[PDB]
């Protein structure tokens, strides 16, 4: 096959995949337009001589779709294999996967940090630490991988805010600080201190090719000067040590008034003043430096513009990156040392089995053991291909594989198939490299699978590995709430939509498609600009037809404030068995002690019973007797039995929980208000008349009939709504920040916290605004504001709906934004009319 | 003539009548509308917020400058109208 | 521009849309695809660029890289190993271009000129003929003045 020209042979890749210790597997993310990309075209760029960037535009080597080019943003995670050298001189495989850094494509980062060990979090010098960053922060944290801290955009310290010299060490070192406190408040362990000494942070500059640790620049002093311990030098270039001129050590009081520390000393000023006398003195003593620093250039080059020709003087002058490489060998493990946390965390079934055992020594050859998360399409669009990583074994082309989906459990053998394998890939950004087999700790593209993959895949062997189980799915940072409705225009063109509608629904992790009782088919998302990607690659690519799309609404949740008046009974139709239900709310706090995994179902009674009577002060009766939790294990709702078996007989009653739990997970779903998901619920078992028959405790009596029991105790305790809450988080210059307080006062909205931006003339706004007044909010600060105002939401809670949703007194006029009272009502009614209820539902329904 | 029917921006809005236009941290400027009158019509903030956050050295190097500026203002202005003006100096 | 008669269904039911803010024109047009029927040939706009920072300077007697107080203070406060393991440099190592000063005369002269408009960022050119340079092209494509008559902005 034909490849482009590249530094290291083909052959020396393909025979460095055999050794799993010399590959690591990286992501790089961070927030929104930090420099990804670009640092990436750097590396494509230092491994590729016949790649280079135009004089006047970014390459962006990595973003190949027409929507990241005209958007100007990243949209899809984008896989690259290259070889890099180290400062030593050692060659190393690396595996980088280039995320998206905006927030909506969250889920694009989860679905990279599953097949990755390491990540490094680039930040903005000028900015600093914003929204995005703080959340990948806890999400690299909660995922257990290492995390390392490239700092980007150096030169805006120096071409845009000319700030002094121990001002921007003030400035990063501030910077440094909370990327230590975001560390402490989330992770146990003490030995996560991020600091450069320990080559733990990267400085760098992606515009003007900069890359640099301490230990890479000392390599530079030490191959200046020579004679020089460069790895004992970079120990002492941070902090407030000194070099004094006199004894020529390094000391930590001052020698003089005006003695710079070392940092500044040596590092920084140097920096500054490269870019200024290529900048600022480019016609008179620009010559004199670029002969004392040893660069020598061509009189054309010297007559460039500004921009390349200080590109290129930085380029020439810190050559390699091999800082980035050394950060990246130092703090982050191989994918044979890495692995046994990965299996622990992933792998369903406990890193204690048999399989478990092999997975963790990364075994090249045994049980062929692979997790594919991503799914490409070509450029044709008819078919798809699987993305993953190999845990265990050798995959081959033409080899017959099973793949293994989300559902498929050992006892049910329902979720599996077995298919062929077509092609074997390795993947660089614009080509892709064919190989016939592909060992254990890679990443590989497998060709001839995609039928039975809906979101991840495990793919095995099909004689043998009888006891192998899945992984675990994708947990995602956020919950989409956007309810988009699509129809297509043409009635007898719906089963092409019905196409494309489980197409995207493979290239999109986080993407929810659904068709409800009335027939409309039901689009989740998380924004504006995630379900605008959506509706592109939808038609233009997946569709080629007319799709007509509605208004776009918010996800409602059900919910009570009050404990009901009265005992709610209920019998089934065989009229021997009668079940007797008090519902009350959750205390404050508790809810979201079950979605964070803090409070946990499997557990053996002791310490489940002992954190609700030790924290929450519940009775030891109700700790001892919880039964079920939400929809889900994690859902934040909880099942009480408050039978006695002095009482009642407990030895009988516990032989009909097994349907009565099925009854409240199937009935805590589609609530009776507007057929949704109940929230801060729990449910208390009263009187139980338990029939003594077998026959008369069948399930299909009484799950109805507690589903009946369930929401007749909803519908006593005063129901009520809730919508959901985003978090906003604006940057604004000094005076639009009242503009910014203007608009927010007609969407119901209140600002929490105005905070300035140490080192930079901007501010901070966060504030909390409902997800349903949340439609075209950034454009009204982008168009209220000039432009310069900008700002990302993302989801952060529920809160109740003011306003009766059961009062039929109201009367609701149509076409009219109605008031505060009006709101939980004309939410109810017009959701159930959607939805297609009945125009409303009684007290005495159920 | 172009008729006023054929205008646009005609917006019942009170977000986009008063669009709240910039002034660029006290030191930008609208091209060829007079400088003077620019600085007439500004927020009259930030020069607020120089005087809070300049050094106390810094007043006074302002009002130096400023001296400076009146000086090469009254060397230029040495353009007055007839009226005010004598007869051996015009 | 000059351009280039829909029944009720069960789609459009206004009884299924809440009205809680009206949409705009602007709204259809920075999303093209989430609140329009039937978008033929629209554009992808650009979405952002990162807010540049940069900061005029006011008095050529203040020196290039100073800390203009338009930028917020800094809020004020490690493995450091010990003295007594002296580490001495060679006598001949010294920092890089000690020698030059850190500004000179044209060092923010040649930053200005870096975030200058085309082409006065530029150094090196070819010649335009002179009818084809638009002087007031910036003036009318910027937006309309505040206070501006009717057949101004029309
Ligand atoms: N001043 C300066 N600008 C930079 C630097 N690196 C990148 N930029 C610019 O910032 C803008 C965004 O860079 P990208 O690399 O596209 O940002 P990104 O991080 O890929 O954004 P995502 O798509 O979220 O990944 C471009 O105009 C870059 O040229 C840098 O070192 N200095
Ligand atoms: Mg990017």
């Amino acid at each position: 096959q034909t490849l482009p020209v590249t530094v290291y042979e083909m052959d020396f890749l393909a025979d460095l995949m055999d050794n799993s210790e010399l590959i690591r597997n990286v992501t790089l993310c961070g927030h929104l337009h930090h420099g990804k990309t670009c640092f990436v075209d750097c590396l494509i760029e230092q491994t590729h001589p016949e790649i280079r960037k135009r004089y006047d535009q970014d390459l962006c080597y990595t973003d190949i779709l027409f929507t990241e080019q005209e958007r100007g943003v990243g949209i899809k995670s984008t896989p690259v294999t290259v070889v890099l050298p180290d400062t030593k001189g050692k060659s190393y495989l690396f595996n980088i996967m280039d995320t998206p850094g905006h927030v909506n494509f969250s889920d694009e980062v989860t679905a990279g940090l599953r097949i990755s060990d390491g990540v490094v979090l680039f930040i903005d010098a000028a900015e600093g630490v914003m929204l995005n960053t703080e959340r990948l922060i806890k999400h690299a944290v909660q995922e257990r991988l290492a995390v390392t801290v490239c700092i980007n955009k150096i030169d805006r310290l120096i071409l845009e805010l000319k700030l002094p010299p121990t001002d921007a060490y003030y400035k990063l070192r501030h910077i440094v600080d909370e990327v230590n406190g975001l560390i402490s408040m989330y992770s146990t362990d003490e030995n996560l201190i991020l600091s450069p000494l320990l080559g733990n942070v990267c400085f760098s500059s992606s515009q003007y090719s900069i890359c640099f640790t301490l230990g890479s620049f000392a390599k530079i002093y030490a191959d200046t000067f020579g004679d020089i311990n460069y790895q004992e030098f970079a120990k002492r270039l941070w902090g407030d040590i000194y070099f004094n001129p006199k004894t020529r050590k390094f000391t930590k009081k001052a020698p003089t008034s005006s003695s710079q520390r070392s940092f500044v000393e040596f590092i920084l000023e140097p920096l500054y003043k490269i870019l200024a006398q290529v900048v600022g003195d480019v016609d008179t003593s620009l010559p004199r430096t670029l002969d004392e620093l040893g660069i020598h250039l061509t009189k054309e080059e010297l007559k460039l513009n500004i921009r390349p020709l200080l590109r290129l003087v930085c380029k020439k002058f810190f050559g390699e990156f091999t800082g980035f490489v050394d950060m990246c060998v130092q703090h982050i493990p191989s994918p044979k040392v890495g692995a046994k946390p990965k299996i622990e965390h992933t792998y369903t079934g406990g890193v204690d089995s048999d399989l478990g055992e092999a997975m963790s020594d990364c075994d090249p050859d045994g049980p062929l053991m692979c997790h594919t998360t991503k799914m490409y399409s070509t450029d044709d669009g008819v078919q798809f291909h699987a993305f993953g990583r190999v845990l265990s074994g050798t995959i081959h082309a033409g080899q017959p594989v099973k793949v293994l989906g989300e559902n498929y459990t050992l006892e049910d053998e329902e979720d599996s198939q077995i298919c062929t394998v077509g092609r074997l890939w390795i993947s660089v950004a614009r080509y892709h490299i064919e190989v016939n087999r592909v060992p254990a700790g890679n990443w590989v593209l497998i060709e001839g699978v995609d039928q039975p993959i809906v979101k991840t895949a495990t793919i095995t062997e099909p004689r043998g590995n009888e006891e192998a189980q899945i992984f675990r799915p994708l947990k995602f940072n956020t919950t989409s709430v956007i309810k988009i409705a699509v129809e297509p225009v043409n009635p007898s063109e719906l089963p092409k939509m019905l196409d494309g509608l489980r197409k995207v629904n493979k290239s999109y992790p986080s993407l929810t498609t659904k068709v409800e009782e009335s027939g409309e088919h039901v689009i989740l998302g998380t924004g504006e600009l995630y379900l605008d990607c959506v509706m592109h690659d939808l038609r233009k690519m997946y569709s080629e037809i007319d799709i007509k799309v509605a208004d776009p609404v918010v996800t409602f949740c059900e919910t009570v404030v009050e404990t009901s008046s009265l005992k709610c009974f209920a019998e089934t139709p065989n009229k021997k068995n009668k079940i007797t239900m008090i519902a009350e709310p959750l205390e404050k706090g508790l809810a979201e002690d079950i979605e964070n995994e803090v409070v946990q179902i499997t557990w053996n009674r002791k310490k489940l019973g002992e954190f609700f009577q030790t924290k929450y002060d519940w009775d030891l009766l109700a700790a001892r007797s919880i039964w079920a939790f939400g929809p889900d294990a994690t859902g934040p709702n909880i099942l009480v039995d408050d039978t006695l078996p002095s009482e009642v007989d407990k030895a009988l009653l516990g032989s009909v929980k097994d349907s009565i739990v099925q009854g409240f997970q199937w009935g805590t779903r589609e609530g009776p208000l507007c057929d949704e998901l109940i929230r801060n619920v729990k449910f208390k078992i009263l009187d139980a008349v338990v029939a003594q028959e077998p026959l008369h405790r069948g399930g299909g009596q009484i799950i109805p009939t507690a589903r009946r029991v369930v929401y007749s105790a909803f519908l006593m305790a005063t129901p009520r709504l809730m919508e959901p809450y985003y978090f906003v988080e604006v940057q604004a210059p000094a005076d639009c920040v009242s503009a910014v307080y203007t608009v927010l006062a007609r969407r119901r909205g209140h600002v929490t916290q105005d905070a300035p931006i140490p080192g930079s003339p901007l501010y901070t706004i966060k504030a909390f605004i409902p997800a349903i007044d949340s439609f075209g909010f950034e454009t009204d600060l982008r168009t209220h504001t000039q432009g310069q105002a900008f700002s990302l939401s993302v989801f952060h809670h529920w809160q109740i709906v003011p306003g009766d949703p059961l009062d039929k007194s109201i009367v609701i006029r149509p076409l009219e934004p109605q008031p505060a009272p009006h709101l939980a009502r004309e939410f109810m009614i017009k959701t159930r009319r959607r939805k297609g209820l009945s125009e409303d539902v009684s007290i005495s329904k159920f | 003539e172009w008729d006023a029917s054929e205008d646009t921006s005609i917006d019942y809005n009170p977000l986009y009548k008063e669009r709240h236009q910039v002034q660029l941290l006290g030191r930008g400027f609208i091209a060829g509308i007079d400088l003077k009158q620019q600085k007439r019509e500004q927020s009259r903030f930030y020069g607020d917020l120089m005087e809070k956050r300049r050094t106390l050295e810094e007043k006074e190097q302002e009002e130096a400058r400023l001296r400076k500026l009146r000086k090469k203002e009254a060397k230029q202005r040495w353009d007055r109208h007839w009226s005010q003006k004598k007869l051996d100096e015009m | 521009f000059e351009p280039l008669d829909e029944d009720w269904n069960e789609f459009n039911d206004i009884n299924k849309i809440i009205i809680r803010q009206p949409i705009r024109t602007e709204y259809k047009i920075a999303f093209p695809y989430l609140y329009n029927n039937l978008p033929h040939h629209v554009h992808l706009t650009w979405y952002h660029t990162p807010n540049v920072v940069f900061i005029k300077t006011e008095d050529p007697d203040l020196p290039a890289f100073y800390f203009d107080p338009l930028i917020n203070p800094i809020s004020h406060r490690e493995p450091l190993p010990d003295d007594d393991e002296e580490f001495e440099l060679p006598e001949f190592v010294e920092p890089f271009l000690k020698d030059t000063p850190l500004y000179t005369d044209n060092t923010a002269n040649g930053i200005a000129l870096l975030w200058a408009p085309r082409p006065f960022n530029l150094r090196s050119g070819r010649t335009r003929r002179a009818l084809d340079i638009p002087l007031v092209k910036n003036w009318y494509r910027e937006h309309c003045p505040a206070g501006q008559p009717v057949k101004v902005r029309v």
